[PDB]
């Protein structure tokens, strides 16, 4: 479009397109001082829980591993310190003399927060989604199923749902329960409140109808309408 | 007849559907034509009425007339050659039968091939039937005809890829390119002027044919340094300059390029704080961009590179040609076929911009984003490997400038308010570092008055 | 038999019979024979086989009589096929002595040219009628190349298998050629610079070049000379592919190449009297040469380029060199999808134009990101990446290298490298050359050898 038009327009409505104005506010991002003190402070304490893994290794080794942690959390988007006491809590209760990968990590703080946030861990949910795809064909509809809690029933119904209509894998499915869990996680953590389903229509009934009294409403109905031929 | 199928292949290839949806697409939507004039000629038509009635509407487009089926019969009925063709019921007949919302490059294409096949067999039987006549002629007089007769087929082109050039006409365009650029003295610009003294001095202004890439980190200035050029542009010349936003509205940008024109605070404005002399600098601004009226923006999200090469080529048609053209931002433009592969998606994109940029001989500014590891290194001053997963980019890219601003990083810099443009890439000359000075509150870049090393 | 409208292949027996019996009857007059006609221009094969048996005999120091011809097949068991002493000594004496065998050779000649054109068009329509996947495109390119090719020197038919005897010939044609025109070492078309020669023998006819380098490294500049030098030290005509510059610039480049005139002054028009009569110069010898065309369409397939490399060869009986800048920027639309795929029927189709045309093809390419991390920053061949096929079917690879790009300290300013990554048929090693980008152009390196 030519800028002719909207000059015009512009020239039309003038105080009516500073009513419509222009929207504020302009975009803030931290500093990288602050990432590289969050990764600076995760190497040491790691390094203080497996003093052994940096062993007979020159500081090239050392800084490249660093900057594989500095990419993985950038990546995986890790900021605030609670996070990373998780992960250290996590590592304390592991047993591996090695230094962790950092994807490792980061799977064991996203595990510990979302435990913390009182839902099944990946491995339950996983459980719990087979033991539903096993189990729903018996009951009349995802309501009935015999759910714990809302977050379960939502959990499992949206797992299933993408599992069935994208044909995921195993491992798919594993990394879309854990990016579920990391969802829900943030959800409770926002306060917000969980919908109770959404149910679909009662059961009815109460038919206590024999079959001469069928037979005898079919003559009288044959009888009323005439229908020779029935 | 008693024919199912003996005699139905001495019939040549042809595709009568084809050419009616063809001639339909025409006859209801006439924005296709070049589309349609690029991949059909007169002569790839089997029947002489379809030959006709795409001859007259060549004519009748060469001509600036419409090309819908009531101008159409009408030019045909003034020369007496409607009943020729098979009648105004015929006309309605394809106007009608045929969609309009249809596809009509395939069947354009299919026309297309038709006709090679069918000349190519048709040539064959003459060679052979020439050589089994022989009629006088020797052999090299044969071999010369089959030669001719078989690369006559190709040949036959309107006006497309006119293809290699003696050494003359070349060096006689080279001699009036030194001449028309000496004829006007610049003082060094030899093309689209930008308005800065030192940018103009390092790159000789914006030279036509040439892929220009912009590139900056978020909250640089770069979509603002941008627009300070097409502003510069569309004041320094007269022809047509074009802009594609695929991130912001036209409405930002006309606010951004009125408070940059008239170096009112942009504050005030987006707040609507304004005064009588904001008024009156609004207006004046408003009174000069209506004497020059030379700027088009399109806001489509998801561009591909064929419909933007489609609108510049249809502004270029209506208002005879453009000066400038600028995208924001490349990483933005979808391909759907290579929608699969990034880094084929960016070859594609980056091709295909050098390939409108050469063809319309204008000077295309397209914006591109860096990579955040920039930040994490000692100096944040963007090299070329800073754009990475896009090599292609660095290939097929004329220039590269790199807009820096050491202020963003540094809140105690002792360069503030002053911008870098770092020249990654000059291909026609040399490559440094040039300074300006921005101003954030009125939005604008203007040259560095200050002492230089 | 009227003749009054009868299709027949063009053949007459009386002329192959006459020549027979002649070459039977006087020995000495093969010669005159024998440069008037082939075995293959024969219709029959009891003909072609006696005029092989002939020629062999002849060629291994024997007469060709009758009875020792006769001796000679019934060894080898081909007398039966032939036709028997019965049919040679019918050849013999029908055909009388007294007879002109240079008009009936000149007869077994043409008539089998006329026929190869009509098996050519048959091809052609036959081709045409059942395309077999091909497009047009495709079927247009195959048409032109068959008679393109049948209707150059008529040695034999359009294509197939040939007779030992034919290549040998050719191979002695090309050894005398290469020897009669003393050129220093240069058998190819020259380069214009000592060592290169030294190393190539000039760019072979026939050969798929490749010319690589990491971007800003001159590419299109050695490009470029090695066009100018080849349309100076030759007479036929050199063809440009430029699908990256307009024609004007590339023009203006040359200009401050050949005129040895500072590149800047003539880009912005500002240049003294001597440099305005040294482009005076260089534009008067380039308009008396006249043999350079520059195409700068953006986008090409391979069978546009083949096509007008083609057109070009036909209006002016030959090229000399062609040059593509570059490859990366070609399409082919059926294989969009795929890149392998479309790079290797780039290479594909440019090494059958460069065996078709008898022409050296240069054509340029672009390297990978990752040779900038390594130790050694010089060009290897697995930094060809996505375009291994581009280093299966190059016939010459090589590769463009400046230490003062990545190195401003660096030593070797002004000194860039030609690495010479693979040679089928040589040598590989490194040719420095002083790389003047004032001028935009490289020349032989003075400096000190080891
Ligand atoms: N009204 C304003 N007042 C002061 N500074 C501004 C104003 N608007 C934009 N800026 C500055 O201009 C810079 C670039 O903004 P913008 O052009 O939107 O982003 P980009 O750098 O991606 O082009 C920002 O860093 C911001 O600080
Ligand atoms: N006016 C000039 N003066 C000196 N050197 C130049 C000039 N213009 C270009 N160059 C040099 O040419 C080189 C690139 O030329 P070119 O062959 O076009 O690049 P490519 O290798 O991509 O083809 C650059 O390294 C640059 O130093
Ligand atoms: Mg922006
Ligand atoms: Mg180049």
């Amino acid at each position: 479009e030519n800028i002719a038009a909207q000059m015009v327009n512009f020239d039309r409505e003038q105080m009516r397109r500073i009513a419509n104005n222009m929207p504020e506010q302009y975009d803030e991002k931290p500093q990288v001082q602050q990432v590289a003190q969050i990764i600076n402070g995760v190497f040491s304490q790691l390094l203080a829980t497996f003093p052994a893994s940096l062993a007979n290794r020159d500081q090239n080794e050392v800084n490249e591993i660093r900057r594989q942690w500095v990419l993985a959390f950038r990546e995986n988007g890790i900021t605030t310190m609670e996070q990373v006491n998780a992960g250290m809590r996590v590592a304390r209760r592991q047993n591996r003399p090695f230094l962790p990968s950092p994807g490792q990590f980061v799977a064991w703080c996203r595990e510990e927060a979302s435990v913390t946030a009182g839902l099944p861990n990946v491995s339950e949910l996983v459980d719990m989604v087979y033991e539903y795809c096993r189990k729903r064909g018996l009951y009349p509809d995802a309501e009935s199923y015999p759910w714990k809690s809302n977050a379960h029933y939502w959990l499992v119904t949206n797992l299933y749902q993408n599992m069935r209509a994208n044909a995921l894998t195993d491992a798919e499915l594993r990394r879309k329960a854990a990016d579920e869990l990391v969802h829900m996680t943030a959800r409770i953590n926002r306060g917000e409140a969980i919908p109770e389903p959404v149910k679909q229509l009662p059961v009815m009934g109460g038919r206590p109808l024999n079959r001469a009294q069928a037979l005898a409403k079919i003559a009288e109905i044959k009888a009323k309408f005439g229908l020779k031929g029935a | 007849e008693r024919d199912p199928q003996v005699a139905g292949l001495k019939v040549p290839p042809h595709s009568i559907e084809a050419e009616q949806s063809v001639l339909g697409g025409l006859m209801l939507d006439n924005e296709r034509w070049d589309d349609v004039a690029e991949r059909v000629v007169a002569d790839d038509f089997y029947t002489r009425p379809h030959r006709h009635i795409f001859t007259e509407m060549a004519r009748l487009q060469e001509s600036g007339s419409p090309i819908d089926l009531i101008t159409l019969a009408e030019s045909l009925e003034r020369q007496g050659q409607l009943d020729s063709v098979g009648g105004f019921a015929y006309l309605a007949e394809l106007s009608k039968n045929t969609p309009s919302a249809a596809n009509i490059s395939a069947y354009a294409d299919i026309v297309r091939e038709r006709a090679v096949v069918r000349e190519m067999i048709s040539v064959a039987n003459e060679i052979a039937e020439a050589g089994f006549d022989p009629q006088g002629r020797t052999s090299e007089d044969l071999l010369d005809l089959a030669e001719s007769r078989v690369f006559k087929i190709a040949e036959s082109r309107a006006n497309k890829d006119e293809g290699p050039k003696n050494i003359a006409d070349v060096l006689d365009a080279t001699v009036a390119r030194i001449e028309q650029l000496f004829q006007q003295p610049h003082d060094g610009v030899t093309g689209v002027n930008t308005g800065y003294d030192d940018l103009n001095k390092k790159t000789a202004g914006l030279q036509p044919s040439d892929l220009i890439i912009v590139a900056a980190r978020p909250s640089m200035g770069k979509t603002t340094f941008a627009m300070n050029l097409v502003e510069n542009a569309a004041m320094l010349q007269d022809k047509p300059v074009l802009i594609f936003s695929l991130e912001m509205p036209s409405e930002q940008i006309m606010m951004r390029s009125l408070a940059s024109l008239s170096r009112v605070d942009q504050t005030k404005i987006r707040t609507g704080q304004l005064d009588d002399e904001d008024w009156a600098r609004i207006s004046g601004t408003m009174g000069i961009l209506l004497e020059k009226r030379n700027i088009y923006i399109d806001d489509s999200s998801g561009l591909t590179p064929t419909e933007v090469r489609s609108r510049a080529r249809r502004i270029a048609r209506e208002h005879g040609g453009i000066g400038l053209i600028m995208i924001d931002y490349l990483q933005l433009m979808r391909v759907p076929a290579l929608s699969d592969n990034r880094t084929l998606e960016i070859a594609e994109i980056s091709r295909s911009l050098k390939a409108l940029a050469k063809e319309l001989n204008v000077p295309v500014v397209a914006l591109s984003q860096l990579n955040r590891s920039l930040e994490q290194r000692a100096d944040k001053r963007p090299v070329n490997s800073d754009l990475r997963e896009s090599g292609s980019i660095e290939q097929d890219a004329d220039l590269i400038m790199f807009i820096y601003r050491d202020e963003v990083y540094h809140e105690n810099s002792d360069l503030k308010g002053i911008a870098e443009i770092i020249i990654g890439k000059q291909r026609n000359g040399p490559i440094g570092t040039v300074r300006l000075t921005f101003n954030g509150q009125w939005s604008r870049f203007d040259n560095y008055a200050g002492p230089q090393y």
